[PDB]
């Protein structure tokens, strides 16, 4: 039971750590970018109508 | 025996089901792809960059 | 009969799976960050999303 439940865990944990490693610069410049798109499109759509 | 047995099972499914979020190629197969289609409008907004500037 | 017999392939079980541990166990100290890692990725896949 204890050595079946390790290789498990162990896997988990390989798992997380290479989707932390790509997760963390895309989270930081979000912000930024979802506030200057925004505006962007709303300045874009005002000149349609 | 079999009450040993049965209770490792249990407590397999049980790590696993807690993880599947952000463990199983399902899930993270729908992240992928709405990943893909923000992708593609950046490129496609970045490509007509000088007529979006006149307009 | 029987029992000698159970009692010998026991033993002999018991042996291999001894040496399986040790070779696990020289891998785990840092297991005291799990949940917090897990939690983690979620919530960077929770923002992006």
């Amino acid at each position: 039971r204890d050595l079946t439940l390790l290789q498990r865990e162990e896997r988990l944990r390989d798992l997380i750590e290479k989707q932390d490693e790509v997760l963390t610069p895309v989270v930081t410049s979000k912000d930024p970018f979802k506030d200057n798109y925004t505006t962007f499109a709303t300045a874009l759509d005002s000149t349609r109508h | 025996a079999e009450i040993n047995q049965k209770s490792l099972e249990l407590e397999l499914l049980r790590l696993e089901k807690e993880t599947a979020d952000i463990t199983h190629p399902l899930y993270l197969g729908q992240k992928h792809q709405a990943l893909q289609a923000m992708n593609s409008h950046l490129e496609a907004v970045l490509r007509e960059k000088r007529s979006l500037r006149q307009r | 009969q029987l029992l000698i017999k159970q009692i010998r392939d026991m033993r002999s079980e018991h042996v291999a799976l001894q040496n399986q541990q040790k070779l696990a166990e020289k891998v785990d100290r840092k297991i005291s960050d799990k949940d917090e890692n897990i939690q983690k990725t979620r919530c960077m896949w929770n923002t992006i999303m």
